[PDB]
RNA sequence: GGCUAAUCCCCCAUGUGGACCCGCCCCUUGGGGUGUGUCCAAAGGGCUUUGCCCGCUUCCGGAUGGGCCCGCGUCCCAUCAGCUAGUUGGUGGGGUAAUGGCCCACCAAGGCGACGACGGGUAGCCGGUCUGAGAGGAUGGCCGGCCACAGGGGCACUGAGACACGGGCCCCACUCCUACGGGAGGCAGCAGUUAGGAAUCUUCCGCAAUGGGCGCAAGCCUGACGGAGCGACGCCGCUUGGAGGAAGAAGCCCUUCGGGGUGUAAACUCCUGAACCCGGGACGAAACCCCCGACGAGGGGACUGACGGUACCGGGGUAAUAGCGCCGGCCAACUCCGUGCCAGCAGCCGCGGUAAUACGGAGGGCGCGAGCGUUACCCGGAUUCACUGGGCGUAAAGGGCGUGUAGGCGGCCUGGGGCGUCCCAUGUGAAAGACCACGGCUCAACCGUGGGGGAGCGUGGGAUACGCUCAGGCUAGACG
RNA sequence: AUGCGCGCUAGGUCUCUGGGUCUCCUGGGGGCCGAAGCUAACGCGUUAAGCGCGCCGCCUGGGGAGUACGGCCGCAAGGC
C-alpha cells in the first residue's frame, strides 16, 4: 500500500538497478545480474520502439521508486518544486533529497530507503534531539540527526554504524560515527548526488 | 457601544485571538474598527501579547470600552500605567 | 468584422443541450420498468441488446440499457437510472446501474466488477 | 466632489427645468476602441435664465424632484444648436423602425 | 484621402523592401518624418531625405538588406524583416509605461508616441513614459 | 367597583442653555452669530451617610451605528418597439430625523426610448472561488460584507431604533382544543420528525474560554459560542513491516516439451515493534473578586476546565487490512481457453459470423492505492464567437442595385485649451483568501506574525507627441 | 457565385475612347499571359483572390428547414 511488495521485481521493470534492497542489491544477487529483462511472461520479448509518454512516464518512474514514495506525495513535491523560486529539476532533487528517511539512508544509519523509514517511524532518530518519526520531515539544513541514545545500542543500529566506520558520505552531510550523530550542511546539486535519471524527462511528464 | 475585544483566529484547539476596535454588535469573528494587538493564551512563541498602547489610549478616549479580559491585555502592556 | 461590428454587435456566447434529462441536473435517478425487452441494433451490428423503457422520477419515461451479461428485471422492477448511451441502438440514452434497488448484480463476473455490480467473491 | 458635468440643453418645455445632454467618451473594456455614450439630466433653472442650445456645466444638487436631482451651475458656451438638432434629428429619426 | 496615413508610409516600406527598390517615397508629413528619423537611427533604413515631386513635398525613405546569398534563391536578407502597425484610427491603443512592450525578445523594437515625443520602447522606458503604441518593427 | 407606592404621570418655578416666528451680521441650498418677543428642564436610590458611588436634566462636542442622494459597473430574448396621468415639471400644502409627486390640491404639458424605453425570461450582489499561458469562461456552498424575507398578503403600534422570525391587528390556507358560542399555533434558531430525493449528521457535553443582555456587585440568561459524536464527503499525516533468503519449492500459467513465468515473492532466519496494557498527565486561566493604595496608577491574594484522564511523557508489547480501474489506437500494459453477428463491449473509430491482444475466464502486466472507478456538472483542450486570436471566388458566409439618415472613420501646416492620453504625489482599494518570509502544533493539513503587490475611482500637480477642440493658413483629396 | 472607397507592389500582349513633338507617350474602360506575393488546391496577380487603413453586410457541422410559430407586407399567389 506504499509500495509494500516485490522489488528487485522493479528493479527489472525500470531497466536498471535501484537499491531498495541494499546489501545484496551489491550482491551478485541484485537480480540484476541473471535477470536484466523485466517481469512477467513477457520479459523476454522483443522490445518495441516506445512511445513519447511510455519513456516520460519512466522515468517519473524511476524517480520515484528510488526515493520510494507515493504518486501524491510525489507529486505534491514536484508541484511544490515547481512553484519555488529556482530549477525545478533540481529543486525537485533538493526537497526528495531532503526527506527525513531518506536522510537517514544517505546518512548510511540504514542499508536501504525502506529500511531507514521504518528505522524513523519506529522512532530511533531524533532530528537536533527531539524523536521524530514522521518520515516525510524535512531536514533543512544545521539540522542534525543521530540514533537517540535509546536505540543507540541496539542490534541492528551498532551493525550499520560499526560497519560505516571508516566510509566517506555524501558531501552535503558530515558523520560522527561514534555519537551516530550527521549533521544535513547544505542541499545537494543534481551531481551532488547519482541519479539514473534525467530529471528533465520527469519535468516533462508533469507537462502533459 | 464601541467595545475594545478578543475575536477568535485560531483553529480547532490552537486559539489566537485579535485585539480590536469594534461596536458591541459585530458578531465577535466579525468585520471590525481597527486592529490593536495580538494574543496567544498557550503562549506558543516569545511574544503572546502585543499592544501598541500609542492607539489603544486613543480610543479609550472616546469611551471605547474594554471588556475585563481586554482591560487586563490592555493594562498588561500598561496602556493603563500612570507615573 | 470590424472593430465597430464588435463594439455595435459583439460575439455571440455559445451554450450547448444536456445530453440527458435525468434531470434535476441530478447524477441518477430512479425509477419503475414498463416493459423489459429486447431490441435489435442498427447497420453494422446483430444482436438482442436488453433494455427497460423506464418511467422516472423526474416524471420523464425513457429506454435504459441493462448491460452486463445476463439478468433479472421485469415489469415492476425498480431501479436505478446512470446516463450514457448507447451507440448503436437507438434512443437508449441512459444506463441501468446494476445491484441498485432491484437490478441485480451480474452474476459470476470475476473481472470487471465495480462496473456491473458484483460483490468481491472469496478468494479461497 | 458634488459631481459636475457639461452639455447641452436641448429641453425648453418645463418650469423652472432644463434638459441637459451630457456626453462622456471611454474605452471599451473588450474591443478596445474609445467609445462615446451619453445621458439627458434633467435640471434646475430657477428664474428659467439657461435658454434652448446653451452649453453648460451642471451640478450635483441636493434634490428637487423624482428626476432633477441636479441644479445649473454656470454658462460656458452660449448658442450651439448643431448639438441641438442633432439629438434633435435622431429623436425625429425614431419614429421610423416600427408598426 | 489616405484613411490611414502613418500606415500607408510602413505599407510603402513593406512592398517597397520586399521587391527589394534601393529607396522610395512616402508623401511628407513631420510626424512620418519622426518615425523615420527612428527607423534610421536604429539602424533599419539607410536614411531618408526630404523631396520634391510635382511640387509636393515627399521623404523619401533609402533602405538596406544584407548580403547576397548562396544556393537557389540567391535573394538577401531584409533587413527589415518584418514591420507592423498597431494603434489604427478606430482601434486606438494606449500603453502605460508599465504595459510598454519588450520586442522579439529584444531584438526588435516599438515606436510609441508619448508626449515626451517619439520613442522606442527602450526609450520610453528609460524616459519613463507612455502612450500611443505606434508600430512594432523588426 | 374600591384602595395604593415609585426613577410611573401631570402642574408652577430656576434658564447654564436650547426651540420657534421676525430683524439685522458673517457665510452661501436649511452653515455660524446675534437682538426683542414667546415656548421647554429634572428622579430617585445606595451607602465604609455631610460626601462618596450609581442614577436624573437641558446643552455643545466626540465616537460608533445609520437614513437619504449622485457618477460609474451590474444576465438572456427585438420572434418584446414603442412606453407614460402621479406620467413630467411648477406653486402651495401634508408627512418625516431629513431632500423629494412620498402624498394631496390647483397650474403647466411634460418625461422615457434602437446609447434598446416597454414587455417576457432568469437571478440575490459582492471579498472571493474554479479553470485558463493569459485574455477570457464558469461560479457566488462553507468564512466575511451588504440586501431580503420569517406559512401567503396587507397594517400600524411602541421605542433611540422595527413597520420587528420565538411582538400586536386583519384577510387567506393549514393544523389543533371546543360545552359549536368561540379559541390556539407558525423550527428558513439547536437537535429531532416526516414528505420529497441520487443524497446531507447527535433529540450530545459545557458555561471552563471568547462574545453578547441586565446587574454597583455577587451573579443570572446565552443550542452565539467552546467542545464531543456520526459520513473516506475533502485535505493532510500514517500502518498493513525491515535486513537475509534458491540458480531460484510446490501450485498455477505459458511451452518449439529443452524450458519460460509468477519470483526474494513464499517458506524459513534474525531485528523493529501499529495495536493493546500499565504508570504519570496538561496547556488553554486570569481576570471580574478581596486586601493595601485613593474604587486611581501600582502592588499583594482567592476561585474557576466542558473538552479529559484526552493530548502528550515514561514502561511493557503482537509481524500486525488490500484494494479498484485498466492491458485494439488515442494510452503504460499479452498470452491461453471459451465463445462463433451469438453471448456481449463501446467515449470515437470500431470489436464479435470457428487462429478474437477489442466479448467471458484465466495466468501475466500497467496504473493509482484506503482507496479506485462510474454518473452528473463547470472550465479545458475549443485560435470551434477568434480582444489577444477566425472567416466569406468554389468549403458556412458579400446584402439584387442604388441613395443617403443616424453612427463610425478623417490630407498638410501653425497656434490656444488640455477632454482622451501619459507621468507624479496623495486618498481609497476593510478582514479572510492568493504570493513571499520567518514562526507554531514531533511534519503536513490547519494555524500565527511580518512583508509585498494590486486594477479601479477621489483630489492636487505636471507633459502635449498622438486622438479630440477652437482658431488661422495651404492645395496633393473632393467639388465647380 | 468575389460590397464600396483610398494608397503601395515587375513586365508582356490584344483592345475600346481621349490628349501628345503620334516609332511611340500619357489618361480612362475591356481581355489574355505572367514578377513578387497569395492560395487547401484550382487558381488570383496594377480590372488582386498580393501589401495596408476606414466603413457596411454576412458566416459558425449535415439534416429537420428556409419548415413551424409570431409579427410585418401583399388583392392574390406569396414576400421578409
Ligand atoms: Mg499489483
Ligand atoms: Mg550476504
Ligand atoms: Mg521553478
Ligand atoms: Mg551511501
Ligand atoms: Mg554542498
Ligand atoms: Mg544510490
Ligand atoms: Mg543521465
Ligand atoms: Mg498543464
Ligand atoms: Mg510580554
Ligand atoms: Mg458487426
Ligand atoms: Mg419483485
Ligand atoms: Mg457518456
Ligand atoms: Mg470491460
Ligand atoms: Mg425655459
Ligand atoms: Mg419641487
Ligand atoms: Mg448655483
Ligand atoms: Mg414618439
Ligand atoms: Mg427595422
Ligand atoms: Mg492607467
Ligand atoms: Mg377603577
Ligand atoms: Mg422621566
Ligand atoms: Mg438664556
Ligand atoms: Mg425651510
Ligand atoms: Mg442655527
Ligand atoms: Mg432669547
Ligand atoms: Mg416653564
Ligand atoms: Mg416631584
Ligand atoms: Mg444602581
Ligand atoms: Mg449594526
Ligand atoms: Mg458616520
Ligand atoms: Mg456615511
Ligand atoms: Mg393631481
Ligand atoms: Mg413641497
Ligand atoms: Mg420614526
Ligand atoms: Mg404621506
Ligand atoms: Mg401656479
Ligand atoms: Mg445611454
Ligand atoms: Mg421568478
Ligand atoms: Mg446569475
Ligand atoms: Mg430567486
Ligand atoms: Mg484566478
Ligand atoms: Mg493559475
Ligand atoms: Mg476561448
Ligand atoms: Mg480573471
Ligand atoms: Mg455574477
Ligand atoms: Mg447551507
Ligand atoms: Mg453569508
Ligand atoms: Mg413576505
Ligand atoms: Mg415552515
Ligand atoms: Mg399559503
Ligand atoms: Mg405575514
Ligand atoms: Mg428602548
Ligand atoms: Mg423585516
Ligand atoms: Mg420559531
Ligand atoms: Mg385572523
Ligand atoms: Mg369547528
Ligand atoms: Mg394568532
Ligand atoms: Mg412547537
Ligand atoms: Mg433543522
Ligand atoms: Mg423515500
Ligand atoms: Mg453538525
Ligand atoms: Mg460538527
Ligand atoms: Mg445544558
Ligand atoms: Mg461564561
Ligand atoms: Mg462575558
Ligand atoms: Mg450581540
Ligand atoms: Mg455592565
Ligand atoms: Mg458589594
Ligand atoms: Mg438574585
Ligand atoms: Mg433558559
Ligand atoms: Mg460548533
Ligand atoms: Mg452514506
Ligand atoms: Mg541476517
Ligand atoms: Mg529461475
Ligand atoms: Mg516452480
Ligand atoms: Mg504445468
Ligand atoms: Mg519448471
Ligand atoms: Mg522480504
Ligand atoms: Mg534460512
Ligand atoms: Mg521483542
Ligand atoms: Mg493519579
Ligand atoms: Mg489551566
Ligand atoms: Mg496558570
Ligand atoms: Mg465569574
Ligand atoms: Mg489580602
Ligand atoms: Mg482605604
Ligand atoms: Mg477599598
Ligand atoms: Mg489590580
Ligand atoms: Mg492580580
Ligand atoms: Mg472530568
Ligand atoms: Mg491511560
Ligand atoms: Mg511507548
Ligand atoms: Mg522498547
Ligand atoms: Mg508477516
Ligand atoms: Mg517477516
Ligand atoms: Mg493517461
Ligand atoms: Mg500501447
Ligand atoms: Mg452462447
Ligand atoms: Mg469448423
Ligand atoms: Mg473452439
Ligand atoms: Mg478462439
Ligand atoms: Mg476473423
Ligand atoms: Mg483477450
Ligand atoms: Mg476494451
Ligand atoms: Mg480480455
Ligand atoms: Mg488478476
Ligand atoms: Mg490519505
Ligand atoms: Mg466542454
Ligand atoms: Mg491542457
Ligand atoms: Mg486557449
Ligand atoms: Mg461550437
Ligand atoms: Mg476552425
Ligand atoms: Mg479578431
Ligand atoms: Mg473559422
Ligand atoms: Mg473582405
Ligand atoms: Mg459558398
Ligand atoms: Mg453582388
Ligand atoms: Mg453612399
Ligand atoms: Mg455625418
Ligand atoms: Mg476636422
Ligand atoms: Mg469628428
Ligand atoms: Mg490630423
Ligand atoms: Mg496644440
Ligand atoms: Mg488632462
Ligand atoms: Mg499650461
Ligand atoms: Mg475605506
Ligand atoms: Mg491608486
Ligand atoms: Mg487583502
Ligand atoms: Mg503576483
Ligand atoms: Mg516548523
Ligand atoms: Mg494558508
Ligand atoms: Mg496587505
Ligand atoms: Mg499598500
Ligand atoms: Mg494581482
Ligand atoms: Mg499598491
Ligand atoms: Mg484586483
Ligand atoms: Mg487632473
Ligand atoms: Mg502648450
Ligand atoms: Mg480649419
Ligand atoms: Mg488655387
Ligand atoms: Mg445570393
Ligand atoms: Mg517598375
Ligand atoms: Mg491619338
Ligand atoms: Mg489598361
Ligand atoms: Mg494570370
Ligand atoms: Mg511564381
Ligand atoms: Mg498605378
Ligand atoms: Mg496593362
Ligand atoms: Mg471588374
Ligand atoms: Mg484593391
Ligand atoms: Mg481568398
Ligand atoms: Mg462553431
Ligand atoms: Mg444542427
Ligand atoms: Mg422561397
Ligand atoms: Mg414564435
Ligand atoms: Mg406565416
Ligand atoms: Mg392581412
Ligand atoms: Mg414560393
Ligand atoms: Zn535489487
Amino acid at each position: 500500500g506504499r509500495y509494500i511488495g516485490p522489488v528487485c521485481r522493479l528493479c527489472r521493470r525500470e531497466g536498471v538497478k535501484l537499491y531498495l534492497k541494499g546489501e545484496r542489491c551489491y550482491s551478485p544477487k541484485c537480480a540484476m545480474e541473471r535477470r536484466p529483462y523485466p517481469p512477467g511472461q513477457h520479459g523476454q520479448k522483443r522490445a518495441r520502439r516506445p512511445s513519447d509518454y511510455a519513456v516520460r512516464l519512466r522515468e517519473k518512474q524511476k524517480l520515484r521508486r528510488i526515493y520510494g514514495i507515493s504518486e501524491r506525495q510525489f507529486r505534491n513535491l514536484f508541484e511544490e518544486a515547481s512553484k519555488k523560486k529556482g530549477v525545478t529539476g533540481s529543486v525537485f532533487l533538493g526537497l526528495l533529497e531532503s526527506r527525513l528517511d531518506n536522510v537517514v539512508y544517505r546518512l548510511g544509519f540504514a542499508v536501504s530507503r525502506r529500511q531507514a523509514r521504518q528505522l524513523v517511524r519506529h522512532g530511533h532518530i531524533t532530528v537536533n534531539g527531539r524523536r521524530v518519526d514522521l518520515p516525510s520531515y524535512r531536514v533543512r539544513p544545521g539540522d542534525e540527526i543521530a540514533v537517540a541514545e535509546k536505540s543507540r545500542n541496539l542490534e541492528l543500529i551498532r551493525q550499520n554504524l560499526e560497519a560505516m566506520k571508516g566510509r566517506k558520505v555524501g558531501p552535503w552531510l558530515s558523520l560522527d560515527v561514534e555519537g551516530m550523530k550527521g549533521k544535513f550542511l547544505r542541499l545537494p546539486d543534481r551531481e551532488d548526488l547519482a541519479l539514473p535519471v534525467n530529471e528533465q524527462l520527469v519535468i516533462e511528464f508533469y507537462s502533459r | 457601544m464601541v467595545k475594545i475585544r478578543l475575536a477568535r483566529f485560531g483553529s480547532k484547539h490552537n486559539p489566537h485571538y485579535r485585539i480590536v476596535v469594534t461596536d458591541a454588535r459585530r458578531k465577535r469573528d466579525g468585520k471590525y474598527i481597527e486592529k490593536i494587538g495580538y494574543y496567544d493564551p498557550r503562549k506558543t512563541t516569545p511574544d503572546w501579547l502585543k499592544v501598541d498602547v500609542e492607539r489603544a489610549r486613543y480610543w479609550l478616549s472616546v469611551g471605547a470600552q474594554p471588556t475585563d479580559t481586554a482591560r487586563r491585555l490592555l493594562r498588561q502592556a500598561g496602556v493603563f500605567r500612570q507615573e | 468584422p470590424t472593430i465597430n461590428q464588435l463594439v455595435r454587435k459583439g460575439r455571440e456566447k455559445v451554450r450547448k443541450k444536456s445530453k440527458v434529462p435525468a434531470l434535476k441536473g441530478a447524477p441518477f435517478r430512479r425509477g419503475v420498468c414498463t416493459v423489459v425487452r429486447t431490441v435489435t441494433p442498427k447497420k453494422p451490428n446483430s444482436a438482442l441488446r436488453k433494455v427497460a423503457k423506464v418511467r422516472l422520477t423526474s416524471g420523464y419515461e425513457v429506454t435504459a440499457y441493462i448491460p452486463g451479461e445476463g439478468h433479472n428485471l421485469q415489469e415492476h422492477s425498480v431501479v436505478l437510472i446512470r446516463g450514457g448511451r448507447v451507440k448503436d441502438l437507438w434512443g437508449v440514452r441512459y444506463h441501468i446501474v446494476r445491484g441498485v434497488y432491484d437490478a441485480a448484480g451480474v452474476k459470476d463476473r470475476k473481472k470487471s466488477r465495480s462496473k456491473y455490480g458484483t460483490k468481491k467473491p472469496k478468494e479461497a | 466632489p458634488k459631481k459636475v458635468l457639461t452639455g447641452v440643453v436641448v429641453s425648453d418645455k418645463m418650469q423652472k427645468t432644463v434638459t441637459v445632454l451630457v456626453e462622456r467618451q471611454f474605452p471599451h473594456p473588450l474591443y478596445g476602441k474609445v467609445i462615446k455614450r451619453s445621458k439627458k439630466y434633467l435640471a434646475h433653472d430657477p428664474e428659467e435664465k439657461y435658454k434652448l442650445g446653451d452649453v453648460v456645466e451642471i451640478i450635483e444638487s441636493r434634490p428637487i424632484s423624482k428626476r432633477k436631482r441636479f441644479r445649473v451651475l454656470r454658462l460656458v458656451e452660449s448658442g450651439r444648436m448643431d448639438l441641438v438638432e442633432k439629438y434633435l434629428i435622431r429623436r425625429q429619426n425614431y419614429e421610423s423602425l416600427s408598426k | 484621402m489616405l484613411t490611414d496615413p502613418i500606415a500607408d508610409m510602413l505599407t510603402r516600406i513593406r512592398n517597397a523592401t520586399r521587391v527589394y527598390k534601393e529607396s522610395t517615397d512616402v508623401p511628407a508629413s513631420r510626424f512620418k518624418e519622426e518615425i523615420l528619423r527612428i527607423l534610421a537611427r536604429e539602424g533599419f533604413i539607410k536614411g531618408y531625405e526630404r523631396v520634391d515631386v510635382d511640387g509636393k513635398p515627399y521623404l523619401r525613405v533609402y533602405l538596406k538588406y544584407g548580403p547576397r546569398r548562396q544556393g537557389p534563391d540567391p535573394r538577401p536578407e531584409q533587413v527589415i524583416h518584418h514591420i507592423r502597425r498597431i494603434s489604427k484610427p478606430g482601434r486606438r491603443v494606449y500603453v502605460g509605461v508599465k504595459e510598454i512592450p519588450r520586442v522579439r525578445r529584444g531584438l526588435g523594437i516599438a515606436i510609441l508616441s508619448t508626449s515626451k515625443g517619439v520613442l522606442t520602447d527602450r526609450e520610453a522606458r528609460k524616459l519613463g513614459v507612455g502612450g500611443e503604441l505606434i508600430c512594432e518593427v523588426w
